[PDB]
């Protein structure tokens, strides 16, 4: 679940891997961490998944609100001041490592936001449980006013690093650009090459002891 | 004066001016049969412009076993409608099981009973014909008044010109009664009813219920109600 | 405390009536690839510049809605439209139904003529917009009702405005095709006859989000 | 603590329980006791449990449900008798404790003569045998022995006996009397016999 | 908690999906008491919602579920898609964040002229895993996660799809203890629904 | 004409809505009663004109507690709410002090509740005991005057007895003594026969310190000694 | 709800006069049973069972029979029904008939003193039965008073119903007996249509109906009678 | 802090003793275990003093109402009906007390048992306090409920002395009495009983 | 942070035909040093009735003045000083006004009713009312309650000393205090024997034992 973020020259390009758990499992091989909080600013957050659904969706509707409510796209700085808000009247109850940023009136911001309530603007960050993984290779790749090409490759390795220096990750892994003119879903590096085939075995149709049939043909 | 204030007479003031003014809303025609009760509407036409075959706001679906034919204040029967579903919901949620229509007009008269008795706000202007199937009683068709006093019946005419249409029911229905001869005889009273001869089929509105054990319930379409239009052509169940 | 009247008619709501009937003209035509709508934008000077006071406003990204009253109003009834359709849009991760949303409108519109001490609403509301069921223009009425129209006026002299739409309207019109039909109904049905980008013009534009349309842009359709 | 027995039959209902009434961990205060909450619908609720949350319940239960029995004329449904009870169970979940165990059966011609059990929390599942407390690890196995389908009502009668029997054996506290509350034919008798 | 097992597992095939459930509700953990308790709903038509864990919020939620729903669904002549209700149980279980409604459901349901599998699975918070390919939750994910691995093919017919989801419950079944006999498979098809009681082990 | 408001005052300094109710409780039945050196004495009447009642669910002679007796007159619907809450606050005394609730301070709380600024209470009581201190008879009204009184009456007749009591009441008056003089003002107003049905009177010893209701056999032996 | 200048109450007379506009409602008392009686109308070939329009139980041994506004019953039945099973639960004892008409009472008078409420235009009547085995029917009308009876009768001219009754009431009769004084009520509606009269024979603390079919061995008996 | 109670044909003798302990020391001699509720319902406390003396006597003002409200006896189950409720609202409240009453009705000589948790139990022969299950047995080894009042009375003062001398909760004086058709009669105390000495030696 | 302490101290009970007898001590201890050796542990509230008590000073001013206000209330109400009976009663509610965190301060109500009467309440510190011809209530409970029973319950076959006059009773409670203070520590020095005859009370004060 490492999910890296930092700033271009001029957009923020944020990813993670799409490989949720359950301590000794694995949940599913595909669950986009990403989210869409409007076409400007993308969220992403790790921790708990379940307090994360009604912390995305709940910020997204009440920033569209807002955003209908005047004309201009949304500021960066006013969502992550109104989870606070919330966050900490829920100190011990909602827990969340989120981590977003897109592009407004002001510079690319990204904040990253801890589940106590601190809150403070970032450069390049890692959240999750190999967050300490990606952020090594960050660390030592991260040149200032890069190209989006620059940093595609940079954060491509840093979830890179965090999937194969970590057991709570795997998966394939997906960015996003978040220029102002529009966004970008892609998946690049989606682990092709296959050491091993699976070989699915369809079982024949004999019959499986079944005692009742109830069969019906509602419309 | 306000409705919590009595008369000289014994009667009241507000809920009698709502009994009047369902009077000068379109009718609604009431039939239980021996498959499953029948309704019947009135769609009054301010112009051409409505959709006129998607929708209709004279009978309305309470649940998957009720159904009721408003007739009265089409903006008032919008909020016991949205009471009325709430009601035979929460009777599924505390009893899983299907709320009896005779448990279910209790419920709602007493919405408007205790309008009509506190709190200084005006009545609620309608009056409609709920009906359903149950497993106590069979087939039911009630009817309830901006009052609060409901009643059972067989066959009701309220709305516009109500003591004419019901005066059809007196003569023409019968005890047994099949679902197309039913349709039939609701027919000729919803098109008497407004001293015409035959309905426009741009017009009127029936609903049926016919519980053949899992309850269609099937409402009716512009072009399924040509053919009882047609019907009623050579088979004339007459003013009489 | 809008009592009755032995008539059998509220009196309130048919004064409330009286002012829908006395504002600026709202039209809305449905066709059968998206809705359009329009309001005569009575200009009183250059001062009030066009982009603050709109007639045209959004509710989702495939609702759009019409004001016919008091200006007043605009905003309120505006405010927990949007407010219903993130309610809806919270719990229910698609888009909100106008069916679900006008019955919500119009029982919030509702409780405010059964309450004690307060007033009507002063404005007909014009909401339209893409559906998963095709295309739909409801009309809302200060009564608290709503009806499921097809092409219908709610402004000032809408009883020989609605006779140009009994007229000249089709069944298959096309959204190019209905805006000259609207402008029509605009122009030749009253006084306003300098119509020069004094019109706000709204459209479903064949399933794409709602798109409030550009004076320019109303220009290539105001030269006919 | 107390066994609550229920067998569901084809035609028939009948219900079994312990008439005594623990106090403490020490003495008895009265044989012969009231667990049960006779219903005019013909259905008869059992409850088992702590005595005083076991009394309670008891009551909540059955004057919420004269009550509807007579907000209308008709009796109350077996089938929406039991999924009720359950609600008002896990209603007094959040808040209260209300340490109890019910058995719940009645009869209407709709579906024939019904059996619900439940538990401490609401488990309520339409069975045809079951049993509640500690002496149901002894008497849940008997049943399943004895449970041919087409059982008349007398049959049960010996099944029964061929089970408190057994309780007076191999169980820790050793019940002695017991009552039974048969069902057969919209008639409620109560042949409450010992050993 | 480990109390009162059960087990859900839903299954997507080419055009019809398909879901399994035990039967065998345990009073206490190791205890059998009832043995006809199905855990899978109609919640319409189109739409099958399977509940497992704790019976207090089984019936609970599925009648909440269903007031929520029937109350829906008569405000539209057309039934409820499973993307508007699959939202639903997302925002019903994150309501009662700090309540004890202690469920894993499972939703499955064509998606709609044309129809789509459309799984979901959830956890006790409310967290929508959205799974285009098999689903499965209950106490005994473990053993089922790894049994509908090797045993799943991309698009089957619909009686083969009967067929990998009967070895997928009779082997897991087989091998927890709690999660006891019964298995009342429910394959469905646009047209045709099949409800199939399977013959497990009786232990 | 100010009659609108409840809580009006007048130029002339008066109030209105409680004037009301002062003309309302000259309609019920009358009743009397004498407070002696040894005790408290009431009586009334008992319009049962219809023969078709009870007898004894209607009674004008209610008790606020074993000590304290008390008399109706008004609205006898509201009567009944006043008598009610004494009952419950004389009640709700003794839990909380051992002894017994004194009429002047059991008094003051009947008036309290007829000050609910609803409405006024159109009922006048005549609450007698003998708490401590001797006996007390005391006389409320709509008001509020709360008026220790020797000997009064309340009902539709209250006027002729008013002036009946003035030249009969003796200091050293006994039971029996004013038992005859509580009987010869009923026999002037009444429009009927002093039978064994129609009074109702009841005492307060001094000595046993509660109330007994003479029942119809022991106002035979005081109706008949022909005052 | 204030009061008048004389004295009286415009909204509680009004009320009451609300309810003599009303189907008539006879009860008459015996020796261990009650039975009641009640004259109703409905339209022919329609309106099957008339919902059981009066007549209502509230226990195992209270029936209830109003009068006057019919949709005004079914919130002082379900506010009574309620507060008869409440107090089923509070004192494990089925309750009495003594404390349901000093409860319904109490309803309506809590309407009337209270402000911005319309009073309860329903007068009633409840025959049940006491701790002991006793049977008193009690009555309440709209203003709050109550009081036992041994034969009553409220609605459209129930003047003319219960002095008929105050003549010819015995004191004990028989189950027949006192069908037939009940029946012998039919002096408010013409013709004596036994589709109009419904009666009910409260015994043995287990109430039931009455069919039809004795009805007209019954009904046609008093058109030979009048000769 | 033992209590009995019999139901014979003749009204139920009630007796209690009187010692109010407190952990190793006794507090007082001469509480009053037995509280008139009515006239015609006496009540008996045991374990808390006052955790229970308050509810008897709040009783005795939800019980004074009703016997003027309705100017009728209350019954005795309702009397105990009330304290079975009034006691959920502090059944985990740390509340610990045992009231056993008794009386005459409308019909026969009823009695019940309340305590915390509300076991309204009826019956017959019931007992409650610290040393209560000695002279559940003394009473069991001989009971008839045909014995004349002069010979059940000294049942009750052996059922005492038996259950105050092999229990070092109970103590002190012995209180007994006899509820009549009408009200109730009295003994007062013992204090030292040698139902079985001829002051010779110490038993064991 | 636990709010329950004890202060130290003693009220002595005793009775007769027509006088009660309360004594305490004045010193009013924190938790092990002496702080001041006068604080009076009696107060007055009409001239026929005291009370005394002994727990924590939190609940003992608050207590004797709450319970001042509630009988001052009931003075100015009917116009009839109180009697014992009455105000023990008054007692038995406030102590159970709060029962989930009770009056950590136990106490002593004595005086005269009747013409003669002596009655002397004392109760625990949750309100459970009982009349006793003698108590002792604090510290030194343990420590003075069975040197009194010995002289008004007997246990000789010889009952001693009948007669119990007020003269020699004085002395033998002064006997009994000062048999306190060298067997318990929180047993003071200053002394009131508050003595309730017909017509009043007296202040008679005595020092004793400084340590």
């Amino acid at each position: 679940t490492t999910i890296c973020g930092l700033v271009c020259q001029n957009a923020v390009i944020l990813g993670a891997d799409t490989r949720a758990t359950e301590g000794p499992i694995v949940a599913d091989k595909n669950c986009s961490k990403l989210h869409y909080i409007s076409k400007n600013i993308w969220c992403a957050g790790a921790g708990v998944a379940g307090d994360l659904e009604h912390t995305t969706l709940w910020l997204q509707h009440n920033v569209e609100l807002h955003r209908l409510n005047t004309n201009t796209q949304p500021r960066v700085s006013m969502c992550v001041s109104r989870l606070t808000q919330e966050l900490f009247k829920y100190q011990g109850y909602k827990v969340c490592a989120i981590v977003l940023g897109g592009v407004d009136v002001n510079g690319p911001q990204l904040y990253g936001i801890h589940p106590h309530g601190s809150s403070c603007l970032l450069p390049f960050t890692a959240l999750g449980s190999g967050s300490l993984n990606a952020m090594a290779v960050l660390e030592a790749k991260y040149r200032d006013n890069m190209t989006i090409e620059e940093g595609k490759n940079l954060v491509c390795e840093a979830i890179c690093a965090g999937i194969f220096n970590d057991l709570g990750s795997g998966g394939n892994v997906d960015i996003c650009v978040i220029t102002k003119d529009s966004y970008q879903h892609i998946r690049p590096y989606k682990e092709p090459n296959m050491r091993l085939y699976h070989l699915p075995h369809p079982t024949i149709y004999p019959k499986g002891t079944t005692p009742i049939l109830s069969e019906k043909i509602e419309y | 004066s306000r409705t919590t204030t009595f008369s000289p007479e014994g009667r009241l003031y507000q809920v009698e001016y709502a009994l009047e003014a369902i009077n000068n809303a379109s009718i609604t025609i009431g039939l239980i049969t021996k498959d499953g009760v029948i309704l019947g509407a009135d769609k009054v036409f301010i112009s051409k412009l409505i959709d006129k075959a998607n929708n209709y706001e004279k009978i309305y679906k309470i649940d998957k076993h009720i159904f009721c034919g408003v007739a009265g204040l089409n903006a008032d029967a919008n909020i016991l409608i949205n009471q009325s579903r709430l009601y035979a919901q929460r009777y599924l949620y505390n009893y899983n099981e299907v709320q009896p229509v005779s448990q279910l007009v209790v419920q709602i008269c007493d919405i408007k009973q205790s309008y009509t008795q506190y709190g200084g706000l005006r009545p609620y202007g309608v009056s409609f014909l709920i009906g359903g199937y149950d497993t106590k009683d069979g087939y039911q068709l009630y009817h309830t008044d901006p009052s609060g006093n409901y009643s059972g019946w067989f066959a009701t005419a309220i709305g516009t010109n109500n003591l004419t249409a019901s005066s059809v029911l007196k003569q023409e229905w019968k005890n047994d009664m099949t679902l197309e001869e039913g349709l039939l005889l609701a027919l000729k009273t919803l098109a008497k009813s407004t001293d015409t001869e035959i309905p426009k089929s741009e017009k009127i509105e029936l609903a049926y219920l016919t519980n053949k054990d899992g309850e269609v319930y099937q409402k009716y379409l512009t072009e399924k109600e040509i053919e009882e239009l047609i019907k009623l052509y050579t088979q004339k169940y007459i003013k009489e | 405390l809008t009592t009755f009247s032995p008539t059998g008619k509220l009196v309130q709501i048919e004064y409330a009536l009286n002012r829908v009937s006395s504002s600026s003209p709202a039209l809305g035509i449905r066709a059968k690839n998206g809705v359009i709508i329009a309001t005569e934008k009575k200009s009183p000077n250059e001062l009030i510049e066009e982009n603050s006071i709109f007639k045209i406003q959004q509710i989702s990204e495939h609702i759009g809605i019409v004001y016919a009253g008091m200006p007043g109003d605009f905003r309120v009834l505006l405010k927990r439209a949007r407010k219903e359709a993130i309610r809806y849009s919270l719990q229910y991760g698609s888009e909100i139904l106008v069916k679900e949303l006008v019955k919500i409108i119009a029982s919030i519109v509702q409780e405010f003529t059964q309450t004690g001490g307060v007033r009507p609403f002063g404005l007909s509301l014009l909401i339209c917009g893409v559906d998963v069921y095709g295309y739909h223009l409801y009309q809302i009425d200060p009564s608290g009702c709503y009806f499921n129209w097809m092409a219908t006026c709610v402004g000032k002299d809408y009883q020989n405005n609605m006779s140009f739409l009994e007229k000249r309207y089709n069944k298959d019109i096309e959204i190019e095709d209905a805006i000259h039909t609207a402008i029509l109904t605009l122009k030749e049905s009253y006084e306003g006859v300098l119509n020069e980008k004094n019109i706000e013009i709204g459209v479903a534009y064949d399933n794409k989000p709602f798109k409030i349309l550009t004076q320019n842009e109303i220009k290539d359709y105001l030269i006919e | 603590m107390d066994t609550l027995i229920g067998l569901r039959g084809n035609n028939f209902v009948v219900l079994a329980a312990d008439t005594y009434s623990i106090n403490s961990i020490i003495k008895l205060k009265n044989d012969d006791n009231t667990k049960f909450y006779d219903i005019h619908g013909n259905k008869c609720l059992l409850l088992g449990g702590s005595i005083g949350d076991r009394l309670q319940f008891g009551e909540f239960i059955r004057k919420n449900v004269h009550l509807y029995q007579y907000q209308n004329n008709t009796d109350m449904f077996v089938k929406s008798f039991a999924f009720f009870t359950r609600k008002n169970l896990a209603y007094y979940l959040r808040r209260n404790p209300f340490e109890v165990n019910c058995l719940i059966a009645g009869y209407d011609k709709k579906d024939g003569y019904q059996l619900y059990w439940c538990d401490y929390l609401s488990n309520m599942d339409s069975v045809n045998k079951g049993a509640h407390g500690y002496g149901a690890y002894l008497v849940s196995a008997i049943l399943d022995k004895y449970y041919h389908e087409n059982l008349t009502v007398d049959e049960a009668l010996d099944i029964f006996k061929l089970c408190f029997e057994e309780l007076k054996k191999r169980f820790l506290l050793t019940q002695i009397n017991y009552e039974l509350r048969i069902m057969y034919d919209n008639k409620v008798e109560t042949q409450y016999v010992t050993v | 908690y480990n109390y009162n097992g059960g087990c859900v597992l839903g299954m997507s095939g080419s055009n019809c999906v398909a879901i399994a459930c035990d039967l065998r509700l345990g009073a206490n953990t190791f205890t059998t008491v009832s043995t006809k308790f199905s855990k899978i709903f109609k919640m319409n038509n189109n739409v099958y919602v399977g509940l497992s864990g704790l019976a207090t919020d089984i019936q609970t939620l599925y009648e909440i579920l269903r007031y929520r729903v029937n109350l829906y669904e008569v405000r539209q002549d057309a039934e409820m898609d499973v993307e508007c209700f699959a939202n639903m149980l997302s925002s019903i279980l994150y309501s009662n964040r700090f309540s004890p409604y202690f469920v894993n459901p499972i939703v499955v349901g064509f998606k709609l002229v044309n129809y789509e599998p459309y799984l979901t699975a959830y956890d006790l918070i409310g967290a929508k895993c959205e799974t285009r390919d098999f689903v499965v939750n209950g106490v005994t994910s473990e053993q089922l996660f790894g049994m509908c691995e090797s045993l799943y093919v991309k698009d089957q017919d619909e009686n083969g799809l009967f067929e990998t989801i009967s070895q997928c419950l009779l082997s897991a079944l087989d091998r927890d203890c709690i999660s006891g006999w019964g298995a009342e498979v429910l394959v469905l098809t646009p047209e045709k629904i099949i409800k199939k009681k399977l013959k497990a082990r009786m232990d | 004409e100010y009659d609108r408001g409840v809580n009006t005052f007048s130029p002339e300094g008066r109030l209105f809505q409680v004037e009301y109710a002062l003309g309302a409780i000259k309609l019920g039945s009358t009743a009397v009663g004498i407070c002696v050196n040894d005790g408290v004495i009431l009586a009334s009447e008992r319009r049962i004109s219809s023969t078709l009642i009870e007898k004894d669910s209607v009674e004008k002679l209610l008790s606020i507690d074993d000590h304290i007796g008390c008399a109706m007159s008004g609205l006898m619907a509201d009567a009944r709410t006043l008598i009610d809450y004494a009952r419950v606050e004389c009640n709700h005394y003794k839990f909380i002090y051992n002894e017994n609730i004194n009429i002047k301070s059991c008094v003051e709380l009947i008036s309290e509740l007829a000050l609910d600024f609803s409405r006024p209470f159109g009922v006048a009581l005549l609450i007698g005991g003998v708490d401590k201190n001797g006996p007390c008879l005391w006389y409320t009204e709509p008001s509020g005057t709360n008026t220790r009184f020797s000997a009064a009456s309340i009902g539709s007749a209250q006027e002729g007895a008013e002036l009946l009591l003035q030249e009969n009441y003796k200091k050293d008056m006994t039971f029996e003594q004013a038992e005859i003089l509580a009987l010869t003002v009923l026999r002037q107003v009444m429009e009927d026969k002093l039978s064994t049905s129609n009074v109702e009177i009841c005492a307060i010893k001094k000595s046993d310190q509660t109330f007994y209701k003479y029942n119809t056999d022991d106002i035979s032996r005081i109706i008949d000694v022909l005052p | 709800t204030v009061f008048s200048p004389d004295g009286h109450l415009l909204q509680v007379e009004h009320a009451l006069e609300a309810v003599k506009k009303g189907g008539c409602a006879v009860a008459i008392k015996s020796s261990n049973f009650a039975v009641l009686a009640v004259e109703k109308k409905n339209i022919p070939k329609l309106q099957n069972p008339k919902t059981t329009e009066k007549l209502i139980k509230l226990d195992e041994h209270n029936c209830l029979a109003f009068a006057g506004l019919n949709a005004d019953a079914r919130v002082l039945v379900n506010k009574t029904r309620l507060e008869c099973q409440r107090y089923y639960l509070n004192m494990d004892e089925p309750a009495p008939v003594d404390y349901i008409a000093k409860y319904v009472a109490k309803v309506q008078q809590k309407f009337t003193h209270r402000g911005g409420v319309r009073p309860f235009g329903i007068a009633t009547l409840i025959a049940g039965f006491k701790n002991n085995k006793e049977i008193c029917i009690y009555q309440t009308e709209p203003s709050g008073i109550y009081a036992a009876w041994k034969a009553q009768a409220i609605g459209k001219n129930a003047k003319i119903v219960q002095e008929f009754l105050e003549k010819n009431y015995q004191e004990n009769m028989e189950q027949k007996d006192c069908i037939f004084l009940a029946l012998k009520a039919i002096f408010e509606v013409v013709e004596l249509s036994s589709k109009n009269v419904e009666v009910a024979l409260l015994t043995e603390k287990d109430l039931t109906f009455i069919e039809e079919q004795e009805i007209n061995s019954m009904v046609e008996l008093i058109d030979q009678e009048r000769t | 802090t033992t209590t009995l109670a019999f139901k014979f044909k003749d009204g139920i003798i009630v007796a209690v003793d009187s010692r109010a302990s407190m952990g190793s020391f006794i507090s007082s001699q001469n509480v009053e275990k037995i509280i008139e509720i009515n006239k015609n319902i006496l009540g008996t406390m045991a374990g808390g003093a006052a955790d229970c003396l308050y509810w008897e006597k709040y009783l005795g003002k939800i019980i004074k109402i009703y016997e003027l409200r309705n100017n009728e006896k209350i019954s005795v189950r309702a009397a105990s009906t009330i304290l079975s409720n009034i006691l959920y609202q502090y059944k985990g409240y740390g509340l610990c007390c045992g009231i056993i009453l008794s009386g005459y009705d409308h019909t026969g000589f009823n009695m019940f048992y309340v305590d915390d948790s509300g076991k309204k139990v009826e019956g017959n022969l019931f007992s409650c306090g610290s040393g209560s299950t000695y002279a559940y047995s003394i009473l069991d080894s001989a009971y008839d409920y045909n014995l004349n009042l002069d010979q059940a009375v000294e049942l009750a003062r052996n059922a005492i002395y038996h259950a105050t001398f092999r229990d070092g909760g109970s103590g002190g004086k012995v209180r007994v009495f006899h509820i009549h058709k009408n009200g109730y009669d009295k003994i007062i105390e013992g204090e030292d009983v040698f139902d079985l000495h001829y002051h010779y030696t110490n038993p064991e | 942070w636990y709010p329950y302490i004890d202060n130290g101290g003693t009220v002595i009970g005793l009775t007769g035909k027509d006088y009660v007898i309360l004594a305490a001590d004045t010193r009013l201890s924190l938790s092990y040093s002496i702080y001041t050796r006068f604080c009076p542990k009696i107060s007055k509230l009409t001239d026929k009735c005291i009370i005394g008590s002994s727990g924590m000073q939190s609940d003992i001013k608050t207590l004797h003045s709450l319970l001042q206000k509630k009988i001052q209330l009931f003075v100015l109400e009917h116009s009839h000083y109180p009697d014992i009976h009455v105000i023990a009663r008054l007692l038995c509610v406030i102590l159970y006004s709060r029962r989930f965190f009770p009056y950590y301060a136990f106490n002593i109500l004595a005086g005269v009713d009747e013409n003669n009467k002596g009655v002397l309440y004392n109760y625990d510190s949750v309100g459970s009312y009982c009349e006793a011809t003698h108590s002792c209530v604090g510290s030194g409970s343990q420590l003075i309650l069975p040197i009194l029973d010995n002289r008004v319950e007997q246990k000789n076959q010889l009952i001693k000393n009948t007669n119990f006059n007020l003269g020699d009773d004085i002395n033998f409670v002064k006997d009994a205090i000062t048999s306190a203070t060298e067997r318990d520590i929180y047993t003071g020095d200053k002394t009131l024997i508050y003595v309730i005859d017909k017509m009043g009370i007296n202040v008679n004060t005595l020092d004793l034992k400084q340590d």
